[PDB]
């Protein structure tokens, strides 16, 4: 049961107790995976009116 | 209309309470995953209990308290007991044990052989008994026989001085049944047994295992006189406590009933703050089943606790139905002389 | 002096958002037209409440936050309510439509589309930090813009702000207070991309605060309201090492080394007490030990679980009152005498503690009531998996089937996302358990 | 501002319609000449909603009256609101479509849907942002349904983004104009498991049964009919009229009640339905128990034959809040068989403070039920009874139509039927 690291100022302070020992994605691939998805999303909408047109 | 799932079909005592709970008119069977459940009867091996207690307008109950395998394995009850305060290593009705690592894999081995090296010198009695079966005077049999194999294993006094049942000179085991509800009452059921040996013991030949196993698989399996005193190896505290009465003039309350209930409590109080689902989000209870030795002085030794035991058949009727009343009803009241002993204690 | 600014995402996000900058000014002593008459340094100042806000030559005390949803009914809470002065209209970014509960619409479709604005205003607000800090992100995991859109803007704060760190306020969504189906699958969508983008994430689990709010504070059915309120508490807490003189969790560097030690670990598990009604005729006031040893109760943990049958990692003791370190050592030696307390072996034992003398501020009319003292602890324990377990099951039975499944993939996001995103979740299951369990 | 845009066609759409906005005008505080004269800032506070803002105050509804004939839209615009309605949304021939689905969608409506088209463009572009379109409209018929159904194929390809919700009647031949209506409905379902977001099935048979046998009606009429769907359909819009976060969109509401495309056709309820013992007021747990009763279901479906995808429920009045979720949380626990165990929380309960016109306090019940299959099974077989004999094709083939496409009118239904069928187990 140790106290160390005692830090006191004036709205407070704090302290350790130990109590035992122990024993990304670039700029171009993000631009990337959002066009793909707007890809895929164009083709099915044309995939949809191309329906539609027959 | 209350609602319940199962998840456990090799379970015989909950098969009943389940047969039971239908018989009410008043109870449903759920599919076994359907999260819509007040009650479940859970798996043995990996409950998940992270996920009870989440279902809104539903006050939920399970019958095995979490982290109770710490009391129900061979291990964890060991090491329970030689590290908790309310136990100490000090202990005197549990056998004094060691817990023995396989060499292919803490670990107790040089503690054990000190103690072993101490008996030895001193003409004592120095037979143990490793299980997770073997029995063996010799220290250099005990270890081959665990590296043999590759799980954990513990090695404890095997009791040379049992007490024997006459006629026949014959070892035996009490087993007693306890039933613990959400709010942490130790009930004990009014009803043991005696799961027999029909053998006569014999302390010079610790080869054959008939005699100094009272199992009720290899008394029915491996003995030669099965149901020849008493039917199925089992006679019950009526006649048990008539004997003691006839042959040594004392009654199996004050003799062994006493030292039971109170290993029962210290065991149970010990790890009440680990398992208490006083404030939990769900509500736990379990039915228990210790095994006791007794001795040549009426002394009670504590061998293991199950934490999914079974029922002797004769039994199976009124303890089910017990389970419902103080365990179930008493949290989903439906529209004696109870049939257990409350042991008060200190929460 | 190092700043911290504040990023809130969807509903969720703002409203809370609005109950804690609400708290964060009366603690500061700052009215709702920005005046603040305590700080003699007129338009200018390194104090540690400047960490949060910035000043103007006016006086104004302007706090360095940024509101994104993607429907503006929302925001305009914020833009004609009490404190509609603290901000200016850059702040505020709506939408005109949003992502109707679908991650994939706030990620990609409705996202991209608006993606580059949010970043051009909150480079303005890291224009003026002399010394950035990092960003504290506040959003839910079932809205699709809280869900959705947040995972985008990780991403990108990643590429933008690199060396700066990125903690995490998430709501878990509770059915109590939700009529969205399809929340698991947000929440496992965005816990998967924004895992190895966030520092440390504190999970608020609306089941916890719900019930907090209707066992402590009698309130039958409550509301955001109640339910923001009581959430911003916890926040101040957590956030008063950087807004007030101290030594302990003295910037958002600090959350990661006291907290963290294990990266995919970095949800630390929350606890407050005392929760106390207003309403009440008149509360015996706790003890130091009393409340500290309430902080072992599954009933005032921000997310239900057993931490007793977990492993701690770490642990942080912020005490807010009249406390002294004397007092903390006491009920601390108590409980390790009674609690079940398990460390990891490869971690010590001990506790972190700090403590500020300003006891916690109360808004007035609100429903909790004053205390002398009070403590809010942040414990890294393994039981914190019994929610990704819960969340993470109800997803599985849903895309058995693949219900709902065609709205995600309806707006250009591919199934095997869906997968991807789970087996994250089964790896992230597993790594609590191979430090948890023997 | 979140703005949709109605659309009623023929003679059941537009009378149903009529009385829809009737039944909410009432509740806005919107009189007959469009004047605002209620009480309560919550009236206004989404009124642009299916409301437009004209001068001096005057709030049109943002509905669009479609027919083939003149007659019922005459009878609107000389009804009881009927001059409320915008002139120019009056679209209207004189052919007819004679109850003939080919005619409404391939002959006579392909003249008339052009000019349709043009006013729902107008009415669009004033949109600050356009949720999506809602149809009343039956099935049975010619105009509302061949028609109709037209309408909405050409809707979809100039908004492919936009949510399409429909009140579609089903024809039964207890309530029978013509016996054609198996095939006019036959071939609309097709469109509408197509083209649609959101069906709110309507049955005639339910709200005839409900009228004889429930409400103790005599001799019911349509007009009678018609009640009740003004009462649902003011029902189930409650979640968008009035500020209520729990089903605010169309697309939040098709996303939490559309597990998979196809399954998108409805079963709605009302209650209370009382008999004139009408003053009496009603509990919470009463208006639950009838709610989800069979007897209050206006899709003539046995929800305990089938099991419910997902289920809305919203609950109007000065009620307590706490106990509404305990009797919704005590009705889903003591049927759990009835609700597929793989959608965790498949039931959500939204509440409103604004009752409907003369009740202390009502519920609106919403399912995707897979039970839904008997509707379509019940058509599919009077469809099938008769085009295994050819009867009364030459009604169709005359107007340009194969027997190829009945046939697969047929089987693109017996395919649907067998969709919701899967799922049932
Ligand atoms: N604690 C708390 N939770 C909230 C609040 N608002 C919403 N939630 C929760 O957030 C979840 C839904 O997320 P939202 O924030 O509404 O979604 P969103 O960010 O607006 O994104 P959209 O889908 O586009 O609307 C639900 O589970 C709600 O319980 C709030 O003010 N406080
Ligand atoms: N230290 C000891 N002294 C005397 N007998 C012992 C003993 N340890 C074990 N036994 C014998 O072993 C039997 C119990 O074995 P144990 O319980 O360890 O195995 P097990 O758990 O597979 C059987 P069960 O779970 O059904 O009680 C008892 O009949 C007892 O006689
Ligand atoms: N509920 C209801 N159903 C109607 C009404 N009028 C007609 N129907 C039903 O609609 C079908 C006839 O469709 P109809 O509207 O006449 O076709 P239209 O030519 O497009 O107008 C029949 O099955 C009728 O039962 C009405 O006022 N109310
Ligand atoms: C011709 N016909 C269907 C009707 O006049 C009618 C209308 C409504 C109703 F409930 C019952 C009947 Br019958
Ligand atoms: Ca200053
Ligand atoms: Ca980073
Ligand atoms: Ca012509
Ligand atoms: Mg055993
Ligand atoms: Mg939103
Ligand atoms: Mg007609």
């Amino acid at each position: 049961m140790e106290v160390i690291e005692l830090n006191k100022c004036t709205s407070g302070q704090s302290f350790e107790v130990i109590l035992k020992p122990p024993s990304d994605p670039s700029l171009e691939e993000i631009q990337k995976k959002l066009e793909a998805a707007e890809e895929r999303r164009k083709y099915q909408e044309a995939e949809l009116l191309k329906h539609l047109a027959e | 209309m209350y609602t319940f799932v199962v998840r456990d079909e090799n379970s015989s005592v909950y098969a009943e309470v389940s047969r039971l709970l239908l018989a009410t008119g008043q109870w449903k069977r759920l599919r076994k995953d359907n999260p819509r459940f007040n009650l479940m009867l859970g798996e043995r091996n990996r409950l998940p209990f992270g996920r009870l207690g989440h279902e809104p307008g539903l006050v939920q109950l399970v019958n095995y308290y979490r982290g109770a395998d710490k009391l129900c394995r061979k291990a964890s009850l060991v090491k329970l007991i030689k590290t908790s305060p309310e136990l100490s290593e000090s202990c005197t009705w549990f056998p004094e044990s060691y817990v023995i690592y396989p060499t292919n894999l803490t670990d107790e081995r040089e503690v054990f052989l000190a103690a072993y090296n101490r008996r030895r010198e001193g003409r004592e009695g120095n037979v143990w008994i490793a299980k997770s079966i073997l029995i063996s005077s010799e220290a250099s049999e005990l270890l081959d026989f665990i590296d043999e194999q590759g799980q954990v294993h513990v090695i404890q006094k095997y009791l040379e001085k049992p007490l024997l049942l006459e006629p026949g000179h014959r070892k035996f085991d009490i087993r007693s049944w306890v039933l613990v509800d959400h709010l942490y009452n130790i009930y004990l059921y009014r009803e043991g047994v005696l799961r027999t040996s029909s053998e006569p013991y014999n302390s010079a030949n610790f080869q054959d295992k008939t005699c100094h196993l009272t199992n009720h698989c290899i008394q029915k399996e491996y003995s030669k006189n099965y149901g020849r005193y008493e039917e199925g190896n089992e006679m019950f505290f009526e006649e048990f406590n008539q004997y003691l009465m006839d042959a040594l003039n004392t009654t199996l309350e004050n003799s062994i009933l006493l030292q039971i209930k109170h290993i029962i409590r210290s065991c149970l109080m010990c790890i009440e703050p680990a398992i208490s689902t006083k404030h939990l989000h769900y509500q736990s209870f379990q039915l228990f089943g210790f095994d006791f030795m007794v001795d040549e002085e009426l002394k009670v030794w504590l061998i293991e606790v199950n934490g999914a035991p079974a029922c002797a058949q004769k039994l199976y009727a009124e303890l089910c139905q017990g389970i419902v009343d103080v365990a179930i009803s008493s949290v989903f009241p439906l529209a004696p002389t109870s049939i257990f002993i409350k042991l008060h204690h200190h929460h | 002096m190092r700043e911290c600014i504040s990023i809130h995402v969807g509903q969720a996000g703002v409203q809370i958002g609005n109950a804690c900058w609400e708290l964060y000014c009366l603690e500061h002593g700052i009215q709702p037209d920005g005046q603040m008459p305590s700080d003699k340094t007129i338009g200018g100042g390194d104090d540690s409440f400047n960490t949060f806000f910035s000043e103007t030559g006016a006086g104004k005390h302007v706090p360095r936050a940024v509101f994104v949803d993607l429907e503006p009914t929302v925001i305009d809470e914020v833009r004609t309510g009490t404190y509609r002065q603290l901000f200016h209209p850059e702040q505020l970014i709506t939408g005109k439509e949003d992502a109707a509960n679908n991650y994939a619409r706030g990620h990609y479709t409705i996202g991209k589309e608006i993606i580059d604005l949010v970043l051009d205003r909150i480079r303005k607000l890291a224009d003026q930090c002399t010394g950035l800090q990092g960003f504290l992100v506040f959003h839910s995991f079932g809205g699709g813009t809280g869900s959705g859109f947040t995972s985008l803007l990780m991403e990108r704060l990643s590429v933008d702000y690199g060396k700066k760190s990125k903690l995490e306020f998430s709501i878990y969504p509770a059915p109590q207070v939700s009529t969205a189906v399809v929340e698991p699958y947000n929440s496992i969508l965005t816990t998967h991309t924004t895992l190895e983008h966030s520092d440390c994430a504190f999970m608020v689990d609306n089941e916890a605060i719900y019930d907090i709010c209707r066992r402590n504070l009698d309130i039958e059915r409550p509301t955001y309201t109640n339910l923001n309120r009581l959430i911003s508490q916890i926040v101040s807490s957590i956030t008063a090492s950087l807004r007030f003189d101290g030594a302990l969790n003295v910037d958002l560097t600090e959350f990661q080394t006291n907290l963290v030690p294990y990266p995919r670990i970095h949800f630390p598990l929350a606890t407050y007490a005392p929760v106390i009604s207003a309403e009440k005729a008149y509360h015996e006031q706790l003890s130091v030990a009393e409340i500290t040893n309430a902080c072992f109760e599954p009933a005032n943990q921000m997310v239900k679980c057993d931490p007793r049958h977990g492993k701690y990692m770490a642990c942080c003791l912020l005490y807010r009152g009249d406390v002294v370190p004397k007092d903390v050592n006491a009920a601390i030696a108590t409980i390790k005498t009674k609690r079940s307390i398990q460390f990891v072996d490869w971690c010590p034992t001990g506790f972190k503690v700090g403590i500020n003398y300003q006891p916690p501020t109360v808004v007035p009319g609100g429903d909790l009531a004053k205390v002398q003292r009070a403590v809010c602890m942040l414990s890294n324990t393994t039981a914190i998996a019994e929610a990704w377990a819960r969340l993470d099951h109800k997803f599985d039975l849903m895309y058995a089937k693949r219900a709902f499944v065609h709205w995600y993939v309806g707006e250009g996001m591919e199934e095997g996302e869906f997968s991807e995103a789970r087996e994250d979740m089964a790896a992230l299951e597993k790594d609590y358990e191979e430090v948890g369990v023997d | 501002m979140r703005e949709i845009v109605h659309i009623q066609a023929g003679q059941c759409g537009n009378q149903i319609g009529a009385k829809f906005w009737e039944v909410i005008s009432d509740e806005h505080g919107i009189d007959p000449t469009g004047s605002y004269h209620g009480d309560s800032d919550l009236q206004l506070e989404r009124i642009n909603v299916y409301y437009n803002e004209a001068t001096g105050n005057k709030y049109v509804p943002r509905a669009i009256l479609v027919d083939l004939e003149p007659g019922t839209m005459d009878s609107v615009r000389s009804g009881p609101f009927g001059q409320i309605f915008r002139p120019d949304n009056f679209v209207f021939g004189q052919s007819g479509a004679g109850n003939n689905w080919a005619k409404g969608h391939y002959t006579e409506g392909a003249e008339l849907v052009d000019s349709v088209l043009d006013v729902v463009r107008k009415e669009s572009e004033s949109c600050d942002c356009l949720q999506g379109f809602q149809l009343t409209h039956s099935l049975g018929g010619g105009t509302g349904s061949g028609m109709g159904t037209l309408l909405i194929s050409k809707i979809r390809e100039e908004y492919p983004d936009r949510i399409m919700n429909t009140f579609s009647v089903m024809p039964s031949p207890k309530v029978s104009d013509t016996v054609v209506e198996p095939y006019n409905a036959t071939l609309s379902v097709h469109q509408l498991v197509e083209n649609t977001d959101e069906t709110y099935c309507i049955d005639n048979e339910a709200l005839y049964d409900i009228c004889f046998r429930t409400l103790k009606l005599t001799t019911p009429t349509y007009g009678d009919l018609n009640h009740l769907v003004s009462a649902t359909m003011s029902g189930v819009t409650t979640c968008l009229r009035f500020p209520g976060q729990l089903n605010a969109d169309l697309r939040k509401l098709a996303v939490n009640m559309v597990p998979f495309p196809r399954l998108h056709f409805f079963m709605p309820g009302f209650a209370p339905l009382t008999s004139r013992q009408q003053y009496r007021a009603l509990t919470v747990p009463e208006l639950t128990q009838q709610m989800f009763d069979s007897k209050n279901m206006m899709a003539a479906c046995d929800p305990r034959h089938g099991r419910y995808l997902t289920v809305a429920a919203i609950f109007r009045g000065r009620m307590s809040m706490k106990e509404v979720d305990e009797q919704m949380l005590n009705v889903q626990n003591k049927n759990s068989s009835y609700f597929v165990e793989w959608i965790p929380n498949n039931v959500k309960t939204a509440v409103c403070d604004i009752p409907p016109r003369g009740l202390k306090m009502s519920a609106t019940f919403i399912g995707n039920s897979t039970a839904i299959q008997e509707l379509f099974k019940r058509i599919s077989e009077q469809f099938t009874a008769m085009f295994r004999r050819k009867a009364f094709l030459h009604w169709y083939t005359g107007e340009g139509m194969d027997e190829m496409e009945f046939t697969e009118a047929e089987s693109n239904m017996n395919d649907l039927v067998s969709e919701y069928q899967q799922y049932q187990d």
